[PDB]
């Protein structure tokens, strides 16, 4: 009989909407205005988006 | 006639059919927790032809990952059946002898 059906926790996405902007008048702090990505490259040297 | 096959009848045989059937419950039972274990159930008419097998049990619920095909509720009642049944076994057979005994001493 299809009694007994299991469940397990995984992760279906990440929210990707704008997070809080904090101005603080510094000249070397950006932020992605809308959606975007910074691409930058780990300590190994994969490439990624941050 | 007048042989022990026909004094005793196939009580004979019963109550060792009854005592495998008793093993094979208590594998089942012990090896409950191992996985990849498949019930074994024994047809007690085979081992009535054997007298004038070893199958296995069909889970009625899916196993959850290990293989296992033992319902320990269903083990329970079928040791506490089986035991039962092998003391009237015992009984009958018994009192066969008691009655052939009778008859020869007629006392």
């Amino acid at each position: 009989h299809p009694s007994r059906v299991f469940s397990m926790t995984e992760r279906p996405g990440h929210n990707f909407a704008q997070g809080s902007v904090i101005t603080t008048g510094r000249d070397l702090d950006v932020t992605i205005e809308g959606s975007g990505w910074i691409s930058v490259l780990d300590h190994t040297g994969k490439e990624g988006l941050t | 006639a007048i042989s022990f096959d026909n004094a005793l009848g196939i009580h004979q045989h019963t109550v060792g059919v009854r005592e495998r059937n008793a093993e094979v419950i208590s594998t089942n039972i012990a090896q409950a927790n191992t996985p990849g274990y498949k019930a074994r159930g024994l047809d007690f008419a085979k081992e009535l032809q054997a007298a004038t097998d070893k199958l296995y049990r069909l889970p009625t619920q899916p196993d959850t990952g290990d293989g296992n095909t033992v319902d320990l509720d269903l083990e329970r009642n079928l040791f506490m059946q089986n035991q039962i049944r092998h003391q009237a076994s015992l009984d009958f057979l018994g009192s066969k002898f008691k009655n052939l005994t009778k008859a020869i001493k007629g006392e």
